[PDB]
């Protein structure tokens, strides 16, 4: 016997998914009551709501073996249940798709595209995804009608191919494209920050060499390397993760402190060219006051912001990877055996339960990758 | 309109002294650093010196340091370069370029308004007239077809010597090669002209050479051999 | 002392042809690198005033680019007035400006056969006590033409001076004149003088000779 095992699996999975999603949604609401609400909160909350939809529509009917034994009831009940199941599946896929699109928007081209965003837990992409999930699952009202309930129907193979293409292959390919684009952008930002760090390092090393230099050369020299490093550094604009507008600190406060820095380098070079090495040493010390004012804080801020966006992108990538690895085993079976296909694919429940494990584990992934929810140890 | 004008270039014996003046119009030398860049005959550019009038921060190349003196006069809005203890390789065309100041974009625009350039030559040779000789062809050579008829001028120190054929009537097929500085310090230059077959076209070509520095004219007559 | 080596010492191209010139710096100067164009007898003209930034009045076909320490100037549609020497300058600091050796862009045209003529000394020149023999190569496109002197069937070197005209824009061809000069005594004690020319157009060297 294996029906009891399936029932126990479904019961524990419902418990886990419902509890985790409810706890994370409650933490989101609590943090919203404070001044710690963020744009990503709507996306995570609606992904949680899609997970609850999966739990209550796609998992509850199967768990109840006194109601899914023969799907007793009027055809309206079965039609509604199947429509809700497909809506939940579409929503679970497309909320992750929307999250990845949000990452692409807020990393590749972080503009003021959060129009009509609100703390009421809704925005344009998520409502678009929900509406698309509702529309694309409409065909489910014209298939299942009190057949025990069964499909009423080339129709089956074509429909299953369409479902796997719309729910899994197309969203997954879009997500993969967005992820490769985001990876490229993040690598570009990392390389730019590494270049700025290297320029700062060259500045510091040549300052040390000037401090320990004892002749005209190594001062006239090692100031040219500093000047080249400063010229290269002031050109490096902040990554797309931060805005670039006039009066911004990064436009004036950064490339004005660098102007004073290069001016002091020029003064040191002017002194060195006259043989006044001792005088040129004083400019070396003078340069530190400008070095530690405009640039060190900018480097710290850039590193911290890059780390934060990298953490969010890693969270999204983990969610996507779990999504694919948990849903592909189920969709592939249908795709391979829905054509009447080499044989009959007897195992059905376990694959769908494994798929729902993804919805079970999303809230844990978010909490692990989120400091706001991680600090919510005491409830 | 912005313009740099150079003056003072000329002939000075080796070991002598010279002064090059670069006058600026359309801008004040206080707002710009004035650089002197020299190009040797048939050679690439190289930076000689510079002056910043605001800070009085002169500088010189390693090959001119100690002998060249760069100064500026804002009242006359000019930059002077005094060259002393001249040597053989100091001969060149000296241009006066203009370079902005660091804080803004004027710096990122490198030399953007050069001058006309003044040519200075240093040599022990004294001005003297040319000597012209014929380069008559041989009728045996290339019997039937193209022929060449030339005149060779040599032993003229100043470069400005000009050549013409039939008092300027003939100008097609005339090649006058660049003057080459001989080991003796004077110059040599050959002019040639291409003539068709049929007894050279029945036309007697005379090579007319003129030299203004020496105030000399020659009307050398060339005949076939 | 920052070297600014410019690899393409010379380059031949035709109108409508893309031409690229490269420059490499000893140290890592910043985007502080400029590209100038100089025509015979004229002061340079600032084409590119940063690593890649077109000047105000320059045609847009010119385009500069930078990658690390390697800079490049590219002309897409070479016009008839784009034939000129091109210089690459690094201007990191007021006393650290260094130019490149320069690349001379010339016109292209099918290989042409040099015409090799020989002019012996004139008696008028011999009156002063000196004899010169002139080997004239005419109307050949490749500037790389080798010329050598054979006096008494013995090769001679180090006593000849060669001058080559600029590529004239009427047919895009060169003319070279090599004059070998000797004293009266040296000219008197030898019988035969020859000038041999080797060129891409000529299949084999062409030797033009004469006797005393
Ligand atoms: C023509 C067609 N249908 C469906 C599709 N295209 C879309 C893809 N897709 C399957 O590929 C598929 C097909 C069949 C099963 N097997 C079962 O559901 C099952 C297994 C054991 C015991 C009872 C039932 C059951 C029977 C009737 C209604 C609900 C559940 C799973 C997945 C479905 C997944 C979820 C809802 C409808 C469909």
């Amino acid at each position: 016997l294996l029906a009891r095992a399936e029932l126990a699996l479904l019961s524990i999975v419902f418990v886990a998914v419902a509890l985790s999603n409810g706890l994370v949604l409650a933490a989101l609401a609590r943090r919203g009551r404070r001044g710690h609400w963020a744009p990503i909160h709507v996306f995570i909350g609606h992904l949680c709501l899609a997970d609850l939809a999966v739990a209550l529509f796609q998992v509850l009917p199967q768990l109840a073996w006194k109601a899914t034994d023969r799907f007793r009831g009027p055809d309206a009940l079965c039609r509604a249940v199947k429509y809700l199941q497909m809506v939940g599946m579409y929503a679970s896929s497309y909320m992750i798709l929307a999250m990845t699109l949000d990452r692409h928007r807020a990393i590749c081209r972080p503009m003021l595209a959060y129009r009509h965003g609100s703390g009421a837990h809704w925005n344009r992409p998520v409502l678009v995804a929900w509406a698309f999930s509702l529309l694309l699952s409409l065909p489910q009202l014209f298939i299942f009608a009190q057949r025990d309930c069964w499909a009423c129907f080339w129709g089956r193979r074509t429909y299953v191919t369409w479902i796997a293409l719309m729910v899994f292959v197309a969203p997954t390919l879009g997500i993969a494209a967005c992820q490769v684009l985001i990876f490229r952008e993040i690598h570009a930002a990392r390389r730019q920050l590494a270049d700025l760090e290297d320029n700062w390092e060259t500045l510091n090393d040549n300052l040390k060499v000037i401090e320990k230099a004892d002749n005209a050369a190594q001062v006239k020299d090692a100031l040219t390397k500093m000047r080249a490093a400063a010229l290269d550094a002031q050109k490096a604009t902040p990554p797309k993760l931060e805005d670039k507008s006039p009066d911004s600190p990064e436009m004036k406060d950064f490339r004005h402190g660098f102007d004073i820095l290069v001016g002091q380098i020029d003064d040191a070079l002017k002194l060195a060219n006259e043989g006044k090495v001792k005088e040129a040493q004083a400019a070396a010390e003078q340069l530190k006051t400008t070095r530690n004012a405009y640039i060190q804080k900018y480097l710290e801020r850039a590193r911290s912001t890059l780390a934060a966006v990298a953490k969010t992108v890693r969270m999204t990538l983990v969610i996507v990877v779990v999504y694919v690895l948990c849903w592909a085993p189920f969709f592939l079976v249908q795709l391979w055996a829905a054509w009447d296909a080499p044989l009959e694919g007897a195992p059905f429940v376990l694959l769908m339960l494994l798929a729902s494990l993804n919805s079970c584990t999303n809230p844990w992934i978010y909490a692990s990758f989120s400091s706001s929810v991680s600090s919510e140890l005491r409830s | 309109e912005v313009q740099l004008v150079e003056s003072g270039g000329g002939l000075v014996q080796p070991g002598g002294s010279l002064r090059l003046s670069c006058a600026a119009s359309g801008f004040n030398v206080v707002d710009f650093s004035l650089h002197w860049v020299r190009q040797a005959p048939g050679k690439g550019l190289e930076w000689v010196a510079y002056i910043s009038s605001s800070s009085g921060s002169t500088s010189y190349a390693d090959s001119v340091k100690g002998r060249f003196t760069i100064s500026a006069d804002t009242s006359k809005n000019t930059a002077y370069l005094q060259m002393n203890s001249l040597r053989a390789e100091d001969t060149a065309v000296y241009y006066c370029a203009r370079w902005g100041y660091w804080p803004g974009e004027p710096w990122w625009k490198a030399f953007d308004y050069w001058g006309q350039g003044t040519l200075v030559t240093v040599s022990s040779a004294s001005t003297k007239g040319p000597s012209v000789f014929p380069l008559a062809p041989s009728s045996k050579s290339t019997s039937g077809g193209t022929a060449a008829l030339g005149c060779l001028v040599k032993d003229y120190f100043p470069e400005p010597v000009t050549v013409s054929w039939n008092s300027g009537a003939l100008t097609s097929g005339v090649h006058t090669f660049p003057a080459v500085l001989q080991s003796s310090g004077l110059y040599s230059l050959s002019s040639v002209v291409t003539v068709p077959s049929s007894s050279l076209g029945t036309q007697t070509y005379i090579c007319n050479v003129n030299h203004k520095p020496s105030n000399t004219k020659v009307d050398k007559k060339v005949e076939p051999k | 002392d920052i070297q600014m080596t410019q690899s393409p010492s010379s380059l031949s191209a035709s109108v409508g042809d893309r031409v690229t010139i490269t420059c490499r710096a000893s140290q890592s100067v910043s985007s502080a690198v400029a590209w100038y164009q100089q025509k015979p007898g004229k002061a340079p003209k600032l084409l590119i005033y940063s690593a890649s930034s077109l000047y105000s009045g320059v045609p847009s076909r010119f385009s500069g680019s930078r990658s690390g320490t390697d800079f490049t100037l590219t002309i897409s549609s070479l016009q008839p007035e784009d034939f000129a020497t091109y210089y690459c300058q690094q201007y990191l600091y007021y006393s650290l400006v260094t130019f490149g050796q320069g690349t001379k862009v010339e016109i292209k045209r099918t290989v042409a056969a040099p015409s090799v003529f020989i002019f012996p000394p004139s008696d008028s020149q011999l009156k002063s006590g000196t004899a010169s023999v002139v080997c004239l190569l005419n109307n050949f496109y490749p500037r790389e033409a080798k010329v050598q002197w054979k006096v008494d069937n013995a090769l001679q070197s180090g006593n000849s001076q060669e001058s080559v005209t600029e590529q004239d824009s009427k047919d895009s061809t060169y003319s070279l004149s090599s004059t070998l000069t000797l004293s009266k005594a040296d000219y008197e004690k030898h019988k035969v003088y020859a000038c041999e020319v080797t060129h891409q157009g000529l299949s084999s060297p062409v030797t033009k000779s004469f006797n005393r």
